[PDB]
RNA sequence: UAAAUCGAGAG
């Protein structure tokens, strides 16, 4: 089963106000445990096993100057299949803000599956 | 603790008893049950799996007297071992002739 | 290099604050590359 | 144990629980089929504790 | 007064053929229970070697890594199970694998396009280099002290022509595989047998003589190697029932409705055992009976 | 997608008879049954594992994101 | 035997490896979406603009 | 964290 969730950090700004959230690990202090899945760009390593509650992206925020990480909101543990760093077609060098993460989950036939 | 005696199914003197063995299935149960039913002192013998998912096997041995059902189980196991020995020897000796 | 253009397949990289764009062609979609890391499995 | 719709009172009975070790589905004996008017082509039902 | 000596007196082993990939023999004058026990222990309880833990370092192929690792696990290994001990799941995974119980395989295959591919040809062999990943690519990497004992026997798959995956230029597959010893009831990949099954010897009873052209028709209702004809009177007889699958096509005819009866012998088992490749079928059978004897002995030694 | 390593029912390894079956159907003019038999597939369980395979991975391999189209 | 279909192998695997360059095989599949394509292509093109 | 409306389904 392939499932795609779109992680977006541009949800909380408009009218050209500055980007307050930057993908990646900031200069503050964070526990290194988050390095299991996230890359130095705050993106999941492709093909990693993602449980529930494990981080799937890290964004250093200007509003608080503390590194905040998003989690996986699902029950079935998944594998990070692919990532699309969607860019915006604007003349400005607008930073990366929209990401499309697609995961695969192994649906081995369990008892109770309709055939 | 591979095999246990079910005190709630047995008899006082031992002339009838039930055994529960882990990690076994029809494969050992049927062989042992046939072999022990070949013993003349045993009245009622049978095998039962509580639930297929569980790896448990109960063997019911009710003798006719004169020998405790524990000993009947031991003799059945011995005769199973001897049967395996003879089939091994026969197959080995006949594989060389070919 | 950790990214790949979704159009011309040419590998590329991204700087901090830098625009999300393929250098060699007009594309702004960048797949994340797969790097060398341990991933375990079980053949079941 | 109840199985919607509850067309009659006998469709919401009380069973004794056996803790099976293996799979994620409510395993139920055949006799109660007419009692719940159930099948096993994906019928869903609820257990209240 | 059934006794082991009496069984030994009646029991005997006949063989039809032999091979390293298929043994067809007979066990005669033995109870259905023991034939079933041998069949089942052969299918399930014989230890074998197959890929268990598949560590991945990179997989850019089109196959999702779980399916690839499962294919590797399904790959039979031409290694005798007897050479290595068993694993201890309760110990830490750091020291769970040792040189005595874990066999380490690798696979580092990267696809690169071949410039010398002739123009106007669609063959993936000429176009690409290392396009197809095969089982022979599963290079064996001995570890620890097993560089000596495995030198005589190279750990190679029983089938090196198994097509694991298909690559394309740019893509690559690199992995290691700890393969260990396990029984086929745990998982079918650990099974050592393609199929090990018996059948009751067919028995044909020609109740009445069917002499004449009818016998010609009656012979046609069975495979070639079973029914023959007498010389003087054209009367049919059974030659070798082992060459008759039970089709029951004779009963389809009203003419021979009450002239033949078909059944099975009570204790005449024809075993056909096809090995996976790690061991000979005969060694499979012997290991099965030996494990049954050991099982009964261990059970006997259990203090109830 | 790609040829299964083993036949599901029995367990016989049919993970190597795919290209051979294609060759015996293509290099030599053979019917499907003749090719399956000449590879050692008499049980219909093993025969259906190679007879009806589609080998979809070829169509999956065109869409390579690591090579300029 | 008369009701003889055939696995079009060596015709299907070949078409898998190298897709057609001339016209899509299975014309019946294109006509399945005639109501949509043939209708959207009726608002711009055709007679009267 | 919601709640509605439209659509798709399971029994
Ligand atoms: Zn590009
Ligand atoms: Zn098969």
């Amino acid at each position: 089963m392939y499932k795609t969730e779109k992680v977006d950090l541009a949800l909380n700004r408009n009218r050209g106000d500055p980007i307050t959230q930057h993908f990646g690990f900031g200069n503050d202090e964070w526990p290194k445990e988050w390095l299991e899945k996230l890359d130095e760009d705050g993106l999941p390593y492709i093909g990693t096993y993602v449980e529930e509650g494990d981080p799937i992206c890290a964004y250093f925020d200007d509003t608080l100057n503390k590194t905040k990480i998003k989690t996986y909101h699902s029950s079935e543990p998944a594998y990070i299949e692919e990532v699309n760093l969607i860019g915006d077609e604007s003349n400005k060098f607008q930073e990366l803000q929209t990401v499309s993460i697609k995961y695969r989950i192994r649906r081995t036939p369990q008892i109770g599956d309709k055939f | 603790e591979k095999i246990k005696l079910l005190t709630q199914a047995t008899s006082e003197d031992g002339t009838s008893a039930s055994f529960q063995i882990v990690e076994e299935d029809h494969t050992l149960g049927n062989a042992l049950r046939y072999v022990i039913m070949k013993n003349p002192d045993v009245e009622f013998c049978g095998y039962s799996i509580p639930h297929p998912s569980e790896n448990l096997l109960n063997i019911r041995i009710q003798t006719y007297g004169e020998t405790t059902a524990v000993d009947a189980l031991q003799k059945g196991l011995k005769d199973l071992m001897d049967l395996c020995d003879v089939v091994e020897s026969k197959f080995t000796e006949k594989i060389k002739s070919m | 290099l950790k990214y790949i253009c979704a159009e011309c397949s040419s590998k590329l990289s991204l700087s901090r604050t830098d625009a999300v764009r393929c250098k060699d062609c007009g594309h702004r979609i960048l797949l994340k590359a797969r790097t060398k890391r341990l991933v375990q499995f079980e053949a079941r | 144990m109840n199985r919607q719709p509850t067309l009659h009172k006998a469709s919401m009975m009380g069973h004794k629980v056996r803790v099976l070790p293996n799979e994620k589905t409510l395993r139920l004996h055949y006799a109660n089929t007419g009692a719940y008017n159930a099948d096993f082509d994906g019928d869903e039902m609820n257990m209240h504790f | 007064e059934w006794n082991v000596e009496k069984f030994k007196k009646d029991f005997e082993v006949n063989i039809s053929s032999l091979d390293a990939r298929e043994a067809n023999f007979d066990l005669i004058n033995i109870d259905t229970s023991i034939a079933n026990a041998f069949r089942r222990i052969m299918i399930s309880e014989v230890p074998s070697v197959a890929a268990e833990y598949v560590y991945f370092f990179n997989n850019t192929s089109v196959i999702q890594d779980e399916v690839l690792a499962h294919r590797i696990g399904l790959v039979p290994l031409k290694v005798d199970p007897d050479m290595l001990t068993w694993v201890d799941s309760n110990l830490p995974d750091d020291e769970k694998f040792t040189d005595e119980n874990t066999i380490v395989l690798s696979l580092n295959v990267k696809c690169t396009r071949n410039p010398d591919a002739p123009k106007g040809s669609t063959d993936p062999k000429e176009l690409y280099n290392n396009a197809h990943v095969y089982a022979r690519d599963l290079k064996f990497e001995p570890q620890g002290r097993q560089s000596t004992t495995f030198a005589d026997c190279p750990v190679v798959p029983a089938d090196p022509d198994i097509l694991l995956a298909k690559l394309r230029p740019g893509q690559e597959i690199s992995l290691k595989a700890h393969c260990i010893l396990g029984i086929g009831g745990d998982h079918a990949k650990f099974s050592p047998v393609s199929t090990a099954s018996y059948r009751l010897l067919p028995q044909i009873n020609i109740l009445q003589p069917i002499k004449g052209e009818s016998a010609r028709r009656f012979q046609k209702c069975f495979p070639p190697g079973v029914i023959g004809i007498d010389e003087g009177s054209d009367e049919a007889y059974v030659k070798d029932a082992r060459k008759d699958t039970v089709s029951r096509e004779v009963l389809r005819y009203e003419e021979f409705a009450d002239k033949v009866k078909l059944g099975r012998v009570r204790n005449h088992f024809i075993f056909n055992v096809e090995s996976a490749g790690a061991m000979t079928p005969e060694e499979i059978f012997f290991k099965s009976v030996r494990i049954l004897k050991n099982k009964a002995e261990y059970l006997k030694n259990c203090p109830i | 997608m790609i040829v299964p390593v083993r036949c599901f029912s029995c367990g016989k390894v049919v993970g190597d008879k795919w290209e051979s079956y294609l060759n015996l159907l293509q290099e030599d003019e053979l019917d499907e049954g003749t090719a399956l038999s000449r590879l050692g597939l008499k049980r219909y369980c093993c025969r259906r594992m190679i007879l009806t395979h589609v080998d979809l991975i070829e169509k999956f391999l065109r869409y390579n994101p690591l090579e300029k189209r | 035997q008369a009701r003889t279909a055939d696995f079009r192998t060596l015709e299907r695997e070949s078409r898998f490896i190298n897709p057609p360059k001339d016209k899509s095989a299975f014309p019946l599949l294109q006509e399945a979406v005639q109501p949509h394509i043939g209708s959207f292509n009726a608002l711009t093109e055709g007679p009267d603009g």
